[PDB]
């Protein structure tokens, strides 16, 4: 429908809290720092335990109670296909996102997932998912979001176009891609 | 039972360890306490349930900045922790910790706590501070930064005498056992 309105998603409606991100610190050099307090190994063994970049995004999987089946995008490899694949999502339903990684190397320090959202060239939305700190390890982890809802449609029931990355406080692109979603009504 | 996560921050020398001692043992440690209490969960039976309360003590140095944060992950209340008798770790909760633990902990209710309350009332302690232009933390002080930083509720207590000790964690579970409906945020357009 007719969207000349739609170039001003209100006020940012942010809320950021003036964080200042942690000096970059390698695990060596964390368990190199203080080796003669007992106290503060087991504090780090409690934390860390014993080509490919230092992290990697496996996978988002759509959580939606309503219809069967899982909702995934295999974010390994050819992304491209993602801007013709069309995505479809019922109008206002419950849902929440499954962010499964895995860790590398390093530390991930305050890994988040940026979803812009778009309806021709106009970015309606900037939604941040503080996904976490994490250490290295074989075992994937798996991050759930919030509980949320779909938006309504008598209006915003158009196609739009989705652009996402996963970073993080030392400002990484672990990845990046952009797909297209849309809000039916079944 | 049910498991609810406890994550301790703040300044050091404030307290933390001596908390989670003097709360798991019914006992103050005097002279040996390490830097880092070891993890532990409480079965606790508040309300009429039973509870695993999983309490997590850090490392508040600015030296492990990177390292803490591990820990924020699955966690359900925070405690931003600070001495009555140390105005400079009291500003520190704005400066450094309530910024940190919400930043890691989006929507995760956090509690205030002003340690050492047995310290607000004796003689040398207001006289080493009263020397240096600064006096001991009030109660409406604390009240102030809590509704600042929108803590759920704000609490003194002190392990050495184990005063309030009880009511922290009793809060700090009740916080996490039925809280007040969120607003159902994001909920887009
Ligand atoms: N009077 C008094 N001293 C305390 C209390 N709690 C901890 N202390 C003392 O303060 C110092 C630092 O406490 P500690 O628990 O190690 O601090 P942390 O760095 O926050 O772990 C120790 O010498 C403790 O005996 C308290 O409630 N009252
Ligand atoms: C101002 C916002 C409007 C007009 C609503 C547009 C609809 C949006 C932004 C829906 C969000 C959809 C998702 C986050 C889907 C998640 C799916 C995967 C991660 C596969
Ligand atoms: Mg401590």
């Amino acid at each position: 429908e007719q969207l000349a309105q739609i170039a001003a998603e209100n006020e940012e409606d942010e809320h950021s809290v003036n964080y200042k991100p942690p000096a970059q610190k390698s695990i060596q050099e964390i368990q190199e720092l203080d080796k003669d307090d007992e106290s503060l190994r087991k504090y780090k063994e409690a934390l860390l335990g014993r080509n490919v970049p230092n992290v990697v995004v496996t996978g988002l999987t759509l959580v939606c109670s309503s219809a069967p089946g899982p909702l995934e995008l295999d974010l390994t490899g050819d992304l491209e296909s993602f801007k013709k694949q069309s995505f479809v999502l019922k109008e206002g339903v419950e849902y929440r996102i499954k962010i499964s990684f895995r860790v590398n190397r390093e530390i991930v320090s305050g890994m988040k997932y940026i979803q812009h959202t778009y309806r021709k060239g106009v970015k309606i939305d900037k939604t941040d998912y503080m996904v976490g700190s994490y250490g290295p390890r074989a075992e994937e982890y798996e991050f759930l979001t919030p509980v949320e809802e779909a938006p309504k449609g008598m209006l915003a029931r158009g196609s739009y176009s989705i652009k996402s990355r996963f970073t993080d406080d030392d400002k990484t692109d672990h990845l990046s891609w952009e797909w297209n979603l849309t809000i039916k009504k079944d | 039972p049910q498991a609810i996560k406890c994550v301790v921050v703040g300044d050091g020398a404030v307290g933390k360890t001596c908390l989670l001692i003097s709360y798991t043992t019914n006992a103050f440690p005097g002279e040996y306490i390490p830097t880092v209490f070891d993890n532990y969960s409480a079965n606790v039976m508040v309300d009429g349930k039973p509870v695993n309360l999983g309490l997590w003590d850090t490392a508040g140095q600015e030296d492990y900045d990177r390292l803490r944060p591990l820990s924020y992950p699955q966690t359900d209340v925070s405690l931003i922790c600070f001495s009555l008798v140390s105005p400079a770790s009291f500003e520190n909760v704005r400066a450094k910790w309530y910024p940190e633990v919400r930043h890691h902990c989006p929507n995760t209710p956090i509690i205030l706590v002003g340690t050492k309350l047995d310290l607000r009332d004796d003689k040398d302690t207001i006289e080493k501070l009263k020397e240096k232009k600064l006096t001991p933390i009030t109660y409406p002080q604390g009240l102030a930064m809590a509704k600042e930083i929108g803590a759920v509720k704000y609490l003194e207590c002190s392990a050495l005498t184990q005063r309030g000790l009880k009511t922290v964690f009793d809060e700090a579970i009740r916080a996490v056992l039925c809280p007040p409906p969120v607003k159902k945020r994001k909920r887009k357009c």
